[PDB]
């Protein structure tokens, strides 16, 4: 029965660079990280 | 070695752990080493040192001595703990030895 | 108990004034104070355990 | 005679390469016994929602029955021969092959390639095989492992046809027919897709030769790896299954081989390892003496073009975030402060294993078809030998940290998973704020 | 052919996995083969 | 049933703290001394307080 | 010391030394930033222009 | 090369074979095991199994197992109620240090009342482990029914006894049986003069011929355990013969004819006699081998059936009056040619694998104190006569039957019934 | 179990000041016909009775009949029960023996205070 599941598509909440199934996310994790801590730091540089 | 064994005398007798009965290995302090060497001992030596430990804690207790007939020699101190702790600190040797390369 | 001792006169020299009898007591006893807490009590206990054989 | 010197003597594989495209090799070894099998580049991965239980189907129906040979006679001509039938199917690849004596390699090459080819699919066959698979697919929930690393492929695949397990989900077992079956078996099963591998005392002309006679008549998307995890809490569940992994390089990379020291380096433990605290692995050290772990193994599965990297332990209700600490520090010490000694170890480690794998004509024929498939080649134990002594404390260091540094990893729990950390928690685990 | 080994129908192959200590043992043909196939 | 002394949480930490915390039997009267700075602290607390009302 | 005194926590050393180094440049602008270092703030450009 | 065998005067046979391969496998096989054990000392083999890692006189148990992953070998222990192999394997560069470990494992072991008291748990876990797999706590019960004495102890330390093993125990162990005439050291990958010096340095010490334990008595009895597992395992056999003998080689023979592991992947052992005899009879799902163990003394020789529980005894049953077609002279001379040809092709391929070479050597050294090579066997396997076969079966039908079973026992037949 | 005894001794002494100070009468009912169907069961069979009596006897001096000891029973009551349970139980120093496990086991002033209640 473990076969039977499917883990839902989460295509809603994806990032537009990781919509795709037919792409490598390694291409887009520097750039999915780099928004990210982008965001850290700067919150921390106005802190 | 008769004079060194003369004063190695003097400093038995000067310090008390034979007044309260204890013997020396009963008053090393418990570091992780002594601990796992207490741990190694056989049953009937770690029984003989729990209450010669009680038994001296019990007589500081009541600031009180053991009879002086009761007091343990400086030729009948046994090292009981002395071998398994240096077994316990060779094996601490070599395990940094190995960490070291 | 030494120790003591020379944290009593440490103490006491602290309370006098500054001349020549109180001034070189209390360099001696800080000098002591240091000595005894750095130096002398860890060798004498290396030789107490070279003495119970340990 | 020294290591590099056996390494030298080591018999070469010779590969050849029939018309239709079917690549013969074989490496002749001078024993009584050898073993010969058609290795396919067939899988799971090849299917489509509709037809994934497709493959494990057909190796299921392989040895059934074939047109030339109906029902049992395939098989009572094996047994009769002595010879041993075995199948997998992987994901990638699947493999047919037979373990026989060598003077039989004649009649075990004509098998291969009636199985291959000229395998009848009846309906009655079909339908009897049907209710076994299904009865297998109840049977296989028990096997904690397979579920949590189909988990994991489910999830670190998400969207794409690694996902998708090899058996196939229920109802397309249901509703698989005949028909889709010829055309997986037409689509898959081509010459240029088979590789035909033999080791043992077979000779490279004459199984040519053979794969000429029987062989002859035959035919002339990256997937994508999320940071996700997959959550079956089932308290009544004895223990714990997880299994945490990240995106690791495929077959072809040439990382696969630090990486694959580095998974030497952090080792692996069960129960019943005699080692216990002196074990040289940190982390399989820690889980002796703290009982944290019942069994802890480092995988380094590789595809085409993606891989999953990483660790399946199984633990107790209350062990599991310690055992998932001190795991993800010992991925952040090789990334950050690994070191030579280590590396030495983990370098003897991979060439014992490599090496002893290899011993084994079985072993030996597995290498061919799948190193042919997988790299096109088969790579030489010096070559390997050559890539392992390259790597050193900085090689290590390099790849752990492109592999593992700041990587979303991919979690797959089963059993009494409550104390199984937050993904937040173990993604914030796989990098260090000391770095 | 002078060991239990030699009764190939599976001596019983309960050995453990292990690293520096494995310990393994073998008793004899113990069936359990192809009754996997249905559950 | 309970006994409130080791199951309420304030009169756990309470008991354990001084009620059933396990001490050696020979600890001397130099052993009484830290209390007796708490003590000094306390009844410094309390009587700085009521000079402070003042000061 | 005696423990630590190896091969390899010398190369233990060596692996933390540029993480070390990046550490003690951060305390140093840190400081810097915080206390308004004039002495050493004179000769950043922009910052310059606070005095 | 070839194998080179040689007995030293102290009684230890050394054998080595240079395959010219990149690992070198050294085993140290002693004629030890849960046989050589008497009621005082039952699960001292287990304990010892599990003690490989423990401190030696030479080496420190850190210093064993953090050396042998250094050079990243493997230090193994593979127990048979009649011999307990010690196993080191590693590149051709490191054996030597390996050798080292060996040898002070097996000559110098330092059983430390701590280090023993610790492993007296891994013994409890190591049994849950083997007995996962029921057929191994039916193969237990099923010696145990067998055989009186000596061959009825267990692989696995009895429950009572699981800290209560003595490193005193240990040691009376490996001096009573732990003895140079007792072992054969054979290694492969390795050269003879390295082998020998290695022996000459450490096995030299203890004597030969050590305590020789009670020839194996046949009980007759049944042991039924009652776990309520859907499946009912049982194993009815007969004391058959003696390995190296030619009984022995004819009951081998007829273990293939009537159905030995099964061959194709989900297949149906269509060629097995059993399986067929049984299926005809029984429709749903069930599993029947024929069961051939030899041991020096003794054998036994029967069918192991797993089965559904209300359909077991019939399986037994059909199993059984198979065997008894076969004993009453219905064999074809086709179906004795397959199983020869199964048994030489077994043969070779168990012999095909580095462990399998050094377990057979090893195997035949303890056993015979000679190496025949696999032509030799395969011309013996090949002079079984049908006849011979027949006479096995009925061996097996009119002899005393001992019987094991486990699961759901309900229907499942007694020894008397059947 | 080593770990419980200082859970029992605080439960089986409050059980004892509970009766000396606030014991209740159906409690003491429950107690009364215990103690009769007790003493009615022992005195059953050739060996009971016989013992019975010796010892009765030598004891008491005289065989207590039943009807006798129904009667004291009956006068018991809770009144009673407190009383006797204050005079035997109540501020009265124990006498406690401890074999096996017995770390746990309050030492004898912990046991002594046990004896009585603040709030009583
Ligand atoms: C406001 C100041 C302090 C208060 C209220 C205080 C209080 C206490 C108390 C109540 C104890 C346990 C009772 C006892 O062991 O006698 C204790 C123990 C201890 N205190 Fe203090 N203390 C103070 C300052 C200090 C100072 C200045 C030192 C050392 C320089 C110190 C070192 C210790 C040590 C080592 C112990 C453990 C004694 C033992 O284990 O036998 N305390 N303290
Ligand atoms: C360990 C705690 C404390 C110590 C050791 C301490 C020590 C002292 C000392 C030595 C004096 C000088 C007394 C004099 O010169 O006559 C003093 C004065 C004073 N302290 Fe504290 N103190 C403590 C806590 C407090 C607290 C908690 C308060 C208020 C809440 C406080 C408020 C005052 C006041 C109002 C004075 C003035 C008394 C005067 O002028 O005579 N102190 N303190």
């Amino acid at each position: 029965s473990h076969t039977d599941i499917r883990v839902p598509d989460f295509s809603d909440y994806r990032r537009a660079e990781v919509l795709d199934s037919t792409k490598s996310s390694k291409e887009s994790s520097d750039a999915r990280k780099g928004f990210s801590y982008l965001i850290t730091a700067t919150t921390t540089v106005g802190v | 070695s008769k004079w060194l064994e003369g004063i190695r005398k003097w400093y038995y007798n000067a310090a008390g752990f034979n007044k309260l009965g204890l013997m020396r290995d009963d008053t090393i302090y418990e570091d992780d080493d002594v601990k796992e060497a207490i741990r190694r001992l056989p049953e009937n030596l770690y029984n003989d040192r729990v209450f010669r430990i009680k038994r001296a804690l019990d007589l500081t207790m009541r600031q009180q001595i053991l009879p002086k007939e009761q007091w343990t020699k400086y030729e009948e101190d046994k090292f009981y703990l002395e071998p398994y702790l240096k077994e316990v600190i060779r094996e601490r040797k070599e395990r940094e030895e190995w960490a070291k390369k | 108990w030494m120790l003591v001792a020379d944290l009593i006169t440490l103490t006491w020299i602290g309370g006098q004034p500054v001349e020549h009898p109180f001034i070189i007591i209390g360099q001696l006893a800080s000098i002591l104070y240091f000595l005894i807490i750095l130096v002398l009590m860890p060798i004498t206990s290396i030789i107490e355990n070279n003495l119970l054989k340990w | 005679a020294t290591y590099a010197q056996a390494l030298q003597s080591v018999p070469e594989t010779q590969v050849s390469q029939l018309d239709n495209g079917l690549r013969v090799a074989s490496e002749q070894s001078s024993q009584p016994t050898c073993t010969v099998g058609v290795w396919i580049d067939a899988g799971s991965r090849y299917e489509n929602e509709k037809n994934n239980g497709a493959g494990y189907f057909v190796e299921h129906l392989a040895f059934k029955g074939t047109k030339n040979r109906p029902g049992s006679a395939l098989e009572k001509e094996v047994e009769s021969m002595g010879a041993h039938l075995n199948a997998y199917s992987t994901r990638e690849h699947t493999a047919y092959y037979i373990k026989a004596l060598s003077k039989d390699l004649p009649k075990a090459v004509e098998l291969l390639a009636d199985i291959v080819q000229n395998c009848s699919l009846e309906d009655s066959q079909i339908e009897k095989e049907r209710d076994v698979i299904l009865q297998e697919l109840q049977e296989n929930d028990s096997s904690m492992r397979d579920v949590v690393f189909d988990y994991l492929h489910a999830t670190a695949f998400q969207g794409t046809p690694l996902a998708q397990s090899v058996e196939g989900p229920s109802e397309n077992v249901r509703k698989l027919s005949r028909a889709d079956l010829t055309e997986y078996v037409s689509q898959h099963y081509k010459a240029p897709r088979m590789v035909l591998a033999a080791a043992g005392g077979v000779e490279h002309r004459q199984l040519l030769d053979l794969a000429q006679k029987h062989f002859s008549s035959l035919s002339g998307t990256p997937c994508r790896f999320t940071g996700s995890e997959i959550r079956h809490r089932d308290d009544a569940l004895p223990l714990a299954h997880v299994a945490i992994a990240v995106e690791g390089p495929g077959w072809a990379n040439p990382d696969n081989v630090p990486l694959q020291v580095a998974n030497a380096i952090i080792g692996h433990y069960d129960s019943t390892y005699g080692g216990g605290t002196h074990m040289s692995s940190t982390l399989a050290s820690v889980a002796a003496t703290r009982k944290l772990c019942q069994s802890f193994q480092t995988f380094n599965i590789c595809y085409a073009e993606t891989g999953l990297l990483g660790a399946h332990f199984v633990c107790d209700n209350m062990s599991i975030d310690d055992m998932m600490f001190f795991l993800q520090g010992q991925w952040m010490r090789l990334c950050t402060s690994a070191t030579e000694s280590e590396v030495v170890r983990g370098k003897n480690i991979l060439r014992n294993a490599l090496v002893s794998h290899l011993d084994g004509t079985t072993p030996v024929c597995e290498d061919i078809g799948r190193s042919l498939l997988t790299y096109g080649r088969r790579i030489p134990l010096a070559e390997w030998e050559s890539r392992i002594a390259e790597v050193d404390a900085s090689v290590v260091r390099e790849v752990c940290s492109k592999y593992f540094y700041d990587q979303c990893p991919a979690v797959a729990g089963l059993g009494p998973i409550e104390q199984l950390p937050d993904y937040n928690r173990i993604r914030s685990g796989m990098f260090w704020l000391r770095f | 052919r002078h060991v239990v080994c030699r009764f190939p129908l599976g001596p019983f192959c309960a050995g453990v996995v292990g690293h520096a200590a494995l310990p393994a043992t073998s008793e004899s043909p113990v069936l359990d083969a192809k009754r996997s196939f249905l559950c | 049933m309970t006994n409130i002394r080791k199951s309420h949480p304030l009169m756990k930490i309470i008991n354990n703290a001084f009620i059933d915390l396990p001490a050696p039997s020979n600890i001397s009267s130099w052993w009484n001394f830290g209390s007796l700075l708490g003590i000094c602290l306390i009844l410094q607390i309390l009587t700085g307080l009521f000079l402070a009302m003042h000061y | 010391l005696s423990r630590f005194l190896g091969p390899r926590y010398r190369e233990l050393a060596r692996n933390w030394i540029p993480t070390a180094s990046m550490w003690g440049a951060v305390g140093a602008v840190g400081l810097v930033w915080a206390t308004d270092w004039r002495l050493i703030l004179d000769w950043v450009p922009y910052i310059n222009g606070k005095f | 090369q070839d194998l080179e065998f040689t007995r030293l005067p102290n009684g230890l046979v050394i054998a080595s074979l240079e395959n010219y391969a990149p690992a070198s496998r050294i085993g140290l096989f002693i004629k030890a095991g849960s046989r050589y054990e008497d009621s005082n000392n039952l699960g001292t083999s287990h304990l010892l199994r599990l003690a490989s890692s423990l401190t030696t006189k030479g080496a420190s148990s850190f210093k064993i197992t953090r050396g042998i992953e250094a050079v990243g070998g493997k230090l193994s222990v593979t127990s048979t109620r009649e011999s307990m192999a010690y196993t080191v394997e590693c590149l051709r560069d490191d054996i030597e240090i390996l050798m080292e470990f060996l040898l002070n494992v097996t000559a110098a072991p330092e059983f430390r009342r701590w280090e023993v008291a610790a492993l007296q748990s891994q013994l409890r876990i190591d049994k849950a482990v083997a007995f996962q797999n029921p057929q191994a706590q039916v193969l237990e019960n099923l010696h145990a029914a067998a055989y009186r004495n000596a061959l009825a102890n267990s692989l696995y330390c009895p429950d009572y006894r699981i800290g209560k093993v003595t490193p005193d125990q240990l040691h009376y162990y490996v001096q009573n049986h732990f003895t140079s005439a007792r072992m054969a050291l054979i290694g492969l990958g390795v050269s003879h003069p390295v082998l020998k010096q290695v022996a000459e340095r450490f096995l030299n010490m203890r004597g030969g011929l050590g305590l020789s334990g009670a020839k194996a008595k046949y009980r007759g009895g049944e042991i039924r355990d009652q776990n309520g597992d859907s499946l009912v395992h049982a194993a009815l056999v007969a004391e058959s013969a003696a390995t190296g003998s030619a009984e022995a080689n004819a009951f081998s023979v007829l273990q293939h004819v009537l159905g030995a592991g099964p061959h194709v992947k989900r297949g149906s052992n269509a060629t097995s006699s059993l399986y067929q005899a049984v299926a005809k009879g029984v429709h749903q799902p069930f599993d029947v081998s024929a069961f051939n163990a030899s041991y020096s003394d003794s054998g036994l020789f029967g069918i192991y059936t797993i089965s559904q529980a209300a359909s077991a005894g019939d399986v037994i049953k059909s199993a059984y009056d198979q065997v008894k077609t076969i004993a009453q002279g219905n064999l074809s001379n086709t179906d004795v040619q397959a199983a020869k040809n199964k048994l030489k092709a077994g043969y070779l391929m168990s012999v095909e694998s580095s462990e399998g070479f050094l377990d057979e050597v090893g195997s035949q050294a303890l056993v015979a104190g000679s190496y025949v090579q696999p032509s030799t066997v395969l011309q013996q396997i090949d002079s079984v006569a049908d006849a011979d076969v027949i006479n096995a079966a009925k061996k097996f039908v009119s002899g005393r039957k001992s019987m094991a079973a486990s699961g759901n026992l309900g229907h499942t037949p007694f020894v008397d019934e059947l």
